[PDB]
RNA sequence: UUGACCUCAAAUCAGGUAGGAGUACCCGCUGAACUUAAGCAUAUCAAUAAGCGGAGGAAAAGAAACCAACCGGGAUUGCCUUAGUAACGGCGAGUGAAGCGGCAAAAGCUCAAAUUUGAAAUCUGGUACCUUCGGUGCCCGAGUUGUAAUUUGGAGAGGGCA
RNA sequence: UCUUUGUAAAGUGCCUUCGAAGAGUCGAGUUGUUUGGGAAUGCAGCUCUAAGUGGGUGGUAAAUUCCAUCUAAAGCUAAAU
RNA sequence: UUGACAUUGUGAAGAGACAUAGAGGGUGUAGAAUAAGUGGGAGCUUCGGCGCCAGUGAAAUACCACUACCUUUAUAGUUUCUUUACUUAUUCAAUGAAGCGGAGCUGGAAUUCAUUUUCCACGUUCUAGCAUUCAAGGUCCCAUUCGGGGCUGAUCCGGGUU
């Protein structure tokens, strides 16, 4: 829902990739520090960005290094990411299936994502993921059997619905 | 990874899942064109175990060919001949279809080279496959070693000679005792064996 | 694995209330034919007693009526033959020879319906009785197959220890697995539905 | 209401490319018949001629889902030989290979599938400059429904040690 | 002959944990063609549709049981011609 | 031309039996007694009661189970038939894909058994005339210029051309 999204992108919006600026700037930043400081890639500090991407999420997952993962109600080849409810199940990291690729494009600077993923998280917002995770769980990962027996679609055209339901209600009612 | 599971999944086809995906695309893949553009690969992992590399150059068409033996022509049925050839309705056509498929989108895009092709569906009446195509002059591709070798022109209608993926199945070309009428090509092991070798000293 | 539940073993002890020697009971599952000939005809030696109350009625001649006063149940002889054919039923197994083979027309209406005499599938009319009779009271199991699909035998008794039943249970399913003809199906340790006499049903 | 995404189009849009000729050799398709069978209906001619598609200085094939059954050989092609043999066939007329051996030439390999995840490290295009078949900087785009390095079956990957 | 582009790249020893390998394809029934290929050599139409100590081959069909050989269903490459 | 398979799906009937439990059913002699068969077995429950024994018959029981035999489906998915019902595949036809489907609004047939339970209508027929300018009117803006805009006149809702 809207309630849960909101707060699921300001949680995003926390944590977004480097773009290109910043890693000029961490470029100038390390050519400076290697020359004289000689730090290892170390005087930079370690990122705590969005995992993203399709196989590099489902490599997250397999080997449970995942704290959330986010699923597009979309791409069109649906093969591409109808497993990863059963994996996400089978692994038992949370998932939700979010609407739009279009959100999830523009929070991680692309045009299209499909995924986005939590694996780190700093301990500002560890109570806000976990009250994410608690809401998440509560709709998607706890349905998951019932929904899994559930046989979607069927719904007949209005027009069709219209005369359904005349011929339905003479028959039986007046 | 993640296309283990779409090479998984696109093995179990007539499971309930992929005959509902089946029967939506063979309907949204009849109402258009015969032949026209995919934009994206509908099997990233079958497209890209044949070569593709999403980047500038490589293209995806889809492709109906018409599904069946070949009907002769010579009209009215008869052959005028032995009756031993005499047959009309039960001829079979020696290339396979996804051959038509690779050389019709051969000649309608023909600046493109073929790369090879995979077949996505079928109803009675039609079989859809999407060919791999290449674009060779784009500069994307005449770099970038391991693909350069379609820019050179030996390799203009891979898709006509036979020398696409079911071209060499087509021609019968493996290794083999059961390949010994078709194995450096028929036609040459033919007439390398009806010449008549004669030397200066007659042997 | 035969461990994680009982199956011969201690861990069903409590759960019958009767304290009185209560035997555990297998039967296993196999499917077979309608016929005779088929299946496991054979009644091996059980290690360790069933703990039963038999008494044998030892119907012997000259050569063999002599073994029976030293190691035996009771002492009979052919010229008693009023009894066992009209009134006395206090027996649960016999024990003949081939010395004497017409007398066995006699006692066939009371004691072949019951289970106290022999037609052609249990070890009773064995001539050797100075060495069978240290195999007969400690009391053997019960192979005996029915129509269609089962065989209800006895091992041992569920208060006797996992030590005396450890090599027991083993040594009867290379019995009915190894005599098996080839009227039996595959995995022949299909389905063991193991209850002694009155608690629950311990499984594989 | 503005801003994205997917998909689909149009511009005498920017820049490219395909068409035809020759067609003796080479790769496919399609495909006869006269002929021989001292007739003729399978057969043979013939996997040919004519038709049609497609290439080059050669094409094609090719580094084994091979041949063997040996004391085992080792990508492909070609010659000599096996051999007018095994085999097919109105078992008629006829058709008819391959492995082994001897030489010629000798050459190997590359993707998909494994998270770079402390960093798409990749690329086209436009523009500026230049030591302008290209190189460097910058900017839009492609692309993470995934481009680079690593690996390819003979090995190889991750750690550990010398 | 001017740079030394390189704290980059590659090679090799031992141990451990592994080791991903190409589907309407393989294979099969039938049908047409073809081959020396004969209970079916190759190809192709349709119908069925795989497997993972698996798959193919082992030139007579099949059941059963070993054995040997290779790894298909993606791709590139001169010269002998 | 006729059949089978494929394209080929979704509801509602009638029988064959499987996940999934349980109530009961199953009367040739003898035997407390309806033992469809088998295994353990002399005892259990506070007691009662049955049982061992006794006797019987081809089968001896109290107490716990398996196979079974005929029902009972109340819980889930498959079969060959009912020809039924579906629209989303496929098929046909027409239109410069124009007014479909549902609801309402007035009248009116309609008889009320409480109040509307009901369906029909819902701008044009003496006349070879006319019918076109986001529509006149009504109503609110704008900044009154000379004009423009919104709603209604022309009921809403679902975009399924029918």
């Amino acid at each position: 829902d809207r309630n849960t999204a909101a707060e699921t992108f300001k949680l995003f919006n926390k944590y977004r990739p480097e773009t290109a600026a910043e890693k000029k700037e961490r470029l100038t930043k390390e050519a400076a520090a290697v020359a004289e400081g000689k730090s290892k890639q170390d005087a930079s500090p370690k990122p705590y960005a969005v995992k993203y991407g399709l196989n590099h999420v489902v490599a997250l997952i397999e080997n449970k290094k995942a704290k959330l993962v986010l699923i597009a109600n979309d791409v069109d080849p649906i093969e591409l990411v109808v497993f990863l409810p059963a994996l996400c199940k089978k692994m038992g990291v949370p998932y939700a299936i979010v609407k739009g690729k279009a959100r999830l494009g523009t929070l991680v600077n692309q045009k299209t994502s499909a995924v986005a993923a939590l694996t780190e998280v700093r301990a500002e917002d560890e109570a806000a993921l976990a009250k994410l995770v608690s809401t998440i769980d509560a709709n998607f990962a706890d349905k998951y059997d019932e929904v899994k027996k559930h046989w979607g679609g069927g719904i007949l055209g209005n027009k069709a619905q219209a005369k359904m339901d005349k011929r339905a209600k003479n028959s039986d009612s007046a | 990874g993640a296309y283990k599971y779409l090479e998984e999944l696109q093995r179990k086809k007539q499971s309930d899942v992929l005959r509902f995906l089946q029967r939506v695309r063979v309907w949204e893949y009849r109402q258009k064109n015969v032949i026209h553009r995919a934009a994206r690969p509908t099997r990233p992992d079958k497209a890209r175990r044949l070569g593709y590399k999403a980047k500038q150059g490589f293209v995806i068409y889809r492709v109906r060919v018409r599904r069946g033996n070949r009907k002769r022509p010579v009209p009215k049925g008869a052959t005028y001949g032995k009756p031993t050839n005499q047959g009309v309705n039960e001829l079979k056509y020696q290339r396979s279809l996804r051959a038509t498929a690779e050389e019709r989108v051969g000649r309608r895009a023909a600046n493109l080279r073929v790369l090879n092709s995979y077949w996505v569906n079928q109803d009675s009446t039609y079989k859809y496959f999407e060919v791999i195509l290449v674009d060779p002059q784009h500069k994307a591709i005449r770099r970038d070693a391991r693909y350069n070798w379609i820019c050179d022109p030996v390799h203009k209608h891979r898709e006509a000679r036979g020398l696409t993926a079911t071209g060499k199945k087509s021609r019968g070309i493996n290794k083999g005792h059961k390949f010994n009428n078709t194995k450096a090509g028929r036609r040459k092991t033919w007439k390398r064996q009806n010449t008549l070798s004669l030397w200066r000293y007659r042997k | 694995v035969k461990e994680l539940l009982k199956y011969s073993n201690e861990t069903k002890k409590r759960n019958f209330l009767e304290t009185v020697e209560l035997q555990v009971g297998l039967k296993n599952y196999d499917p077979q034919r309608d016929k005779r000939f088929s299946g496991s005809l054979k009644l091996p030696n059980c290690p360790r007693p069933n703990m039963s109350i038999c008494i044998f009625g030892d119907a012997f001649d000259v050569d063999r009526a002599k073994s029976c006063g030293v190691d035996a149940m009771s002492v009979d002889d052919l010229k008693k033959l009023n009894k066992n054919k009209k009134l006395i039923k206090k027996l649960s197994k016999k024990y003949n020879a081939f010395i004497a083979s017409e007398v066995l027309i006699k006692q066939v209406p009371r004691l072949l319906g019951p289970q106290l005499s022999k037609a052609g599938k249990f070890p009773t009319p064995v001539s050797h009785n100075d060495d069978l009779y240290g195999k007969v009271t400690d009391v053997r199991s019960t192979i005996k197959f029915q129509l269609k699909k089962v065989l209800c035998l006895a091992v041992a008794v569920g208060n006797v220890e996992m030590e005396e039943d450890v090599l027991v249970n083993q040594i009867l399913m290379s019995v009915n697995f190894f005599v098996s003809l080839l009227k039996k199906n595959w995995q022949n340790v299909g389905s063991l539905v193991v209850k002694s006499s009155m608690g629950p049903a311990f499984r594989l």
